């Protein structure tokens, strides 16, 4: 498994950030830059066991099938979420960051713009 | 005279030149934070469901 599956631009993130988490975008930046190289590397999982060698090659045979129906059966989960609240900041973040200040900008762009016509005169 | 008017249109493309631009800042940066920040906790889920492979089969 490589990065998450979401990927926006290391330099588009990375410069710029709302003016209450200023200082805290460019060490988070860092810390997903090591996240995402040392995630990177891995070989998610090992082999399987080659069973009917590990029955025949221990000698005691028995103590092995334990491991057999036991190994088989048990088997692993991923992780889980506990941190999806920034896809939540993230909506209201582009609320923010789009429809707030973008409705807001292109009402103060056109107040200047607009005195750019009245500037014609 | 001439002063104003050249006063005038320069200022006024200084404020809105910045603001078409802090526009487009806030919106991309933030859009690209989300599924940045994405990246990072993904990252990690699989690492751990992988590496516990490898950690129980040993």
């Amino acid at each position: 498994r490589k990065l998450a599956l979401k990927t926006i631009d290391w330099v588009a993130f990375g410069e710029i950030i709302p003016r209450n988490q200023k200082a805290v975008a460019n060490s988070l930046k860092s810390w997903n830059e090591t996240l995402t190289s040392r995630l990177a590397t891995l070989p998610e999982k090992p082999p399987a066991i080659d069973w009917a060698y590990y029955k025949a090659n221990v000698a005691k045979a028995g103590l092995v099938d334990d491991f057999e129906k036991k190994f088989n059966a048990l088997k692993v989960p991923i992780p889980e979420d506990k941190y999806t609240a920034q896809v939540d900041a993230e909506e209201k973040e582009d609320v923010k960051s789009c429809a707030e200040f973008l409705t807001q900008s292109k009402t103060r762009i056109q107040e200047y713009e607009k005195e750019l016509e009245k500037m014609r005169n | 005279q001439l002063e104003e008017v050249k006063q005038a249109s320069i200022k006024q493309i200084q404020d809105a030149i910045d603001m078409e631009k802090s526009q487009q800042a806030l919106v991309q940066k933030r859009h690209y934070l989300f599924d940045v920040q994405r990246n990072n906790i993904a990252m990690a889920l699989e690492v751990t469901y992988r590496e516990r492979l490898h950690r129980v089969y040993r």
